[PDB]
């Protein structure tokens, strides 16, 4: 400082101003909630995002609720290998997963024999047991229940699940599907799975997301302080 | 219909990548060794540099 | 004789040497071991430092100092009298006990308040607070503790009762000195704050479900554990002080024969305030899954 | 499908002929030829500088041609240019998309480039009329994430992407002049030759290819690895290149002999290589690993001549200056360290 010239002093003050700006940007960005949105082609991600907000690549949606700033990252356009970029999202508050439970009898357009629900279960198994998401909470959304109620009356669930043994009532079938999904969680000690049944007019999904995020943040604070 | 076209493309690639001049391994190894030993004195990490001409003191 | 006018009798009892020194030495050994091992773990075995760890560090330091300055009073009881050391290392020790105990109480309250803000208000700016501000808060708290304790340093604390010299601060006298007021005050208000924070934590965490994880269930008990530990460690002393004040008001400073039993009980219960310093690493430092 | 079967048989015969020619040209091995070479002394470098300021993981870095300035990219949406001599920060460019995966420095020192999951290669102007930095171009022709980019001139740039293609661009126009479509897997790295007439790339198909910039055709194909290729570097002479993969091995290939020459592996190492680089004379091969530290290899004897261990997380990038004075390493713990 004392021996520095004028040019060195100018460089030092420029560096100090840059550091101040970097610190303020980091502090501002540390108070937001980051969410990763996953699903399939017709899971119903767009329908959820429709009431959430109220070039391929990655598209980001920002919305505010109860003085919290959220940020969703949809990565459905990326058709490359998932293992080469999935570690960039290590450190998100939670993962939102969308499943269309009205597609138990429909089949994939690409491959006829494989069911859509089985593919969704395989994707959920891969994501949930990933080594980069050992202790990341998952919010599970089951989307098309309005069509599920109609399609379960005239069709049996045994098509997708031949080992199903129960009545074809909507409640029992939905509960069975929920237990089938929650059974794939092989940690049960580091992460929690939140399941919600929604429709095209539920208009209360943001409150559920807020509650799950609050629980996750409380758990993080308790882990930081020493308890839990 | 395009499968035969892609197969022809692959055959073309293997055709005009299999006709080149390939030297022996010994000559390439000798050239690498000669280049490494020719610039040995110019490498500032192979040999420790005096602190007089070290910008990172 | 007399202690700066204000005619008030002081008592010496031989019963202390029979009971206290062994228990007090065991408490000192346990506290020293716990504090030393905790300091060794925190100072070098850990790298990630947060606000909670910073606030716990000062409590550990205060407990360590309180345990360290104790053999001086071991000597006071084994030799039973005369405070052989001198005069300055009497004001010094009566300063370094009161300051250490008040710091321990203050840092316990601060830890409880931090937990309450972490649980009840998860989205708050106080939760995301820099280590620099934590250091400023710690320095301010230490300064407040020292400023409140320094009252005893600029005075004289010797009595010279006949052939025996007593190094005491709790002198039974019809006076409203700041020492007794501080002793009464530093219990009830922190007790209320701790109880309020604990009740809010338990209620808010219970109504919000969160019982499946079972580490939440493990940690929901430690709050009440530390609350009851504080209660049992700091209730008898203030109870005996209240009884002493009542007896002094209802009987005056004359007839110096009833105060014997209550003074003996007060000196028995004053050793309870050193019991928390050895349990503090157990229920605050080794009771966490962090290490 | 008889014609398809006979075509497959012809391709198999061609592959067998190529393999037989490669075997025939292998008269000896480099390791036994280099037997009478004095082993390099145990290299021991020290952390001369430590650059702080990034608040998230660091994914890429690149040295300037003056061997004094460097640029680094982080997932907090920042592109910082550092002065390596005095640690001072010269610029701090904010990015529209924070998911950056690579960055580059122009040889003239006038531009920097970066890209990531947005599939865009953004180009910034460093020397402008004012004291600020503004976006100069945005190349938007790729359909997958962009993984590497290198400058040929102030008006040309070569990029690689996750759509199994590499492309050559024109900054002032903005269109893909040439496209390279040989690969069948995601391309993760590329390296230009010193004369900027050739470049090599390594993809997820465990193979590397050599391309001609002017023509647009693959000349040679190199195999031998067992898993993903994460980094590639090109020998200072210009007739060889080194490849680092996920099977905890590094290999050296010769362009003129057109086959693998020598491999660098150790039994204790089980983690993958994230970055490789050569020294000025080409004697030392520096490689970054997943086990949080860098290893220095002897390029002629495959002997570990040193270890660079100063990082708490994965080492994601490293580079050696043009004059060979220092080597810088970046890591996921958000720190840059300069060794010497
Ligand atoms: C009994 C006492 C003492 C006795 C002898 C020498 C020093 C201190 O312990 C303290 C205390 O813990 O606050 C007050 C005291 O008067």
């Amino acid at each position: 400082g004392c021996t520095l010239s004028a040019e060195d002093k100018a460089a030092v003050e420029r560096s100090k101003m840059i550091d101040r700006n970097l610190r303020e940007d980091g502090e501002k960005a540390a108070r937001e909630v980051k969410l990763l949105l996953l699903g399939a082609g017709e899971s119903g991600k767009n329908t959820i995002v429709k009431q959430m907000k109220i070039t391929t690549g990655i598209v980001e949606t920002h919305f505010t609720f109860k003085d919290l700033h959220f940020k969703m990252f949809d990565v459905g356009a990326q058709r490359s290998e998932r293992k080469k970029w999935i570690h960039c999202f290590e450190g998100v508050t939670a993962i939102i997963f969308c499943v269309a439970l009205s597609d138990y009898d429909l089949v994939l357009a690409e491959d006829e024999e494989m069911n859509r629900m089985h593919a969704s279960m395989k994707l959920f198994d891969s994501i949930c047991n990933n080594k980069w998401f050992t202790d990341t909470s998952i919010i599970l959304f089951l989307n098309k229940k309005d069509l599920f109620e109609e399609k379960i009356k005239k069709s049996p669930l045994t098509i997708c699940y031949p080992e199903y043994a129960g009545s074809n009532t909507y409640e029992e079938a939905a509960a069975y599907i929920q237990c089938q999904f929650e059974d794939l969680n092989k940690r049960k000690d580091t992460k929690e799975i939140y399941t919600h049944f929604t429709c095209s007019t539920d208009t209360k999904n943001v409150q559920f997301v807020f509650d799950a995020v609050t629980d996750v943040i409380i758990k993080n604070n308790l882990k930081d302080c020493g308890l839990f | 219909t395009a499968s035969i076209a892609q197969a022809r493309k692959l055959v073309e690639q293997l055709k005009m990548e299999a006709n080149i001049d390939r030297i022996k391994v010994s000559k390439a190894a000798a050239d690498l060794m000669a280049y490494c030993e020719a610039h040995a004195k110019e490498d500032p990490l192979l040999t420790p540099v005096p602190a007089s001409e070290n910008p990172f003191r | 004789l007399e202690i700066d006018k204000k005619n008030c009798c002081v008592f010496r009892d031989d019963f202390i040497a029979k009971v206290l020194p062994p228990v007090l030495g065991l408490e000192f050994i346990f506290g020293l071991l716990g504090n030393g091992l905790a300091l060794w773990i925190f100072c070098f075995h850990l790298k990630s430092w947060k606000s909670s760890r910073i606030f716990l560090f000062n409590l550990a330091v205060a407990d360590f100092l309180l345990i360290i300055c104790l053999p001086f009073v071991m000597d006071y009881y084994v030799r039973r009298s005369d405070w052989k050391f001198g005069d300055i290392p009497c004001r010094l020790v009566l300063f370094m006990f009161a300051m250490n105990r008040q710091g321990s109480i203050i840092f316990l309250t601060v830890v409880a308040v931090d937990r309450y803000f972490r649980v009840v208000h998860p989205h708050h700016a106080l939760n995301k607070i820099s280590n620099w501000t934590a250091a400023i808060i710690s320095c301010l708290l230490w300064g407040i503790t020292v400023g409140l304790t320094v009252h005893l340093l600029k005075k004289k604390l010797l009595i010279q009762n006949g052939t025996a010299n007593v190094c005491i601060s709790f002198s039974i006298c019809h006076t409203f000195r700041w020492h007794e007021a501080m002793f009464l005050l530093e219990f009830f208000l922190p007790l209320g704050i701790i109880l309020f924070c604990s009740a809010r934590i338990i209620w808010s965490l219970r109504q919000r479900q969160m019982d499946r994880h079972a580490k939440i269930k493990r940690a929901i008990t430690f709050i009440m554990v530390v609350a009851i530990v504080f209660v049992i460690c700091f209730l008898p002393s203030v109870v005996v002080r209240i009884h002493i004040f009542w007896l002094l008001h209802t009987s005056g400073t004359q007839n110096c024969e009833v105060y014997r039993s209550v003074d003996l009980a007060f000196f028995i219960t004053l050793s309870f305030t050193y019991m928390n310093s050895m349990l503090d690493p157990v229920v605050y430092y080794f009771s966490s899954p962090s290490f | 499908q008889s014609e398809l079967d006979q075509l497959r048989q012809e391709a198999e015969q061609l592959k067998n002929q190529i393999r037989d020619a490669r075997k025939a040209c292998a008269d000896a091995t480099l390791s036994q030829i280099t037997n009478n070479i004095d082993p390099v002394g145990r290299i021991q470098m020290r952390t001369r500088r430590t650059l702080r300021g990034h608040l998230a993981k660091i994914y890429a870095m690149h040295w300037g041609t003056d061997s004094r300035l460097l640029v680094s990219a982080s997932q907090d949406g920042k592109l910082i240019i550092w002065d390596s001599y005095t640690t001072n920060k010269v610029h701090a460019i904010p990015l529209r998309s924070s998911w950056v995966m690579t960055c580059a420095y122009a040889p003239s020192g006038n531009y920097v480039a970066c890209g990531g999951l947005d599939n865009i290669c953004s180009i910034y102007n460093l020397k402008t009329r004012e004291g600020n930095v503004r976006v100069s171009r945005e190349l938007a022709g790729h359909t997958g994430y962009l993984s590497c980019c290198r400058f040929l001139d102030d008006n040309q740039i070569v990029t690689s992407s996750g759509d199994t293609t590499c492309a050559l661009w024109d900054i002032e126009t903005g269109q893909q002049t040439t496209t390279f479509t040989g690969h069948t897997g995601d391309v993760m790295s590329l390296s230009l030759a010193p004369d900027t007439r050739l470049f090599v790339s390594g993809a997820c198909d465990a193979s590397a290819k050599l391309w001609d910039v002017r023509e647009g055709m693959c000349r040679q194909t190199f195999t031998g690895h067992e898993s993903d290729i994460n980094a590639i570097c090109f020998f200072p002479n210009g007739n060889a290149f080194a490849t680092g993969s996920d099977d905890a091995t590094c290999r050296l290939f010769d362009l003129r002999a057109d086959q693998e020459l020598m491999t660098y592996s150790h039994d204790n190492i089980i983690c993958g290589i994230t970055s490789v680089s050569f020294s000025k004379s080409g004697r030392l091969l520096l490689a970054g690993y997943d086990d949080f530290n860098c290893n220095v290899w002897d390029a002629l004897k495959a002997d570990r001549a040193g270890v660079l261990a100063g990082h708490d997380n994965r080492v994601s990038c490293l580079g050696v200056t043009d004059d060979g004075m220092a080597v810088a390493t970046g890591s996921w713990d958000s720190f840059l360290k300069i060794w010497n």
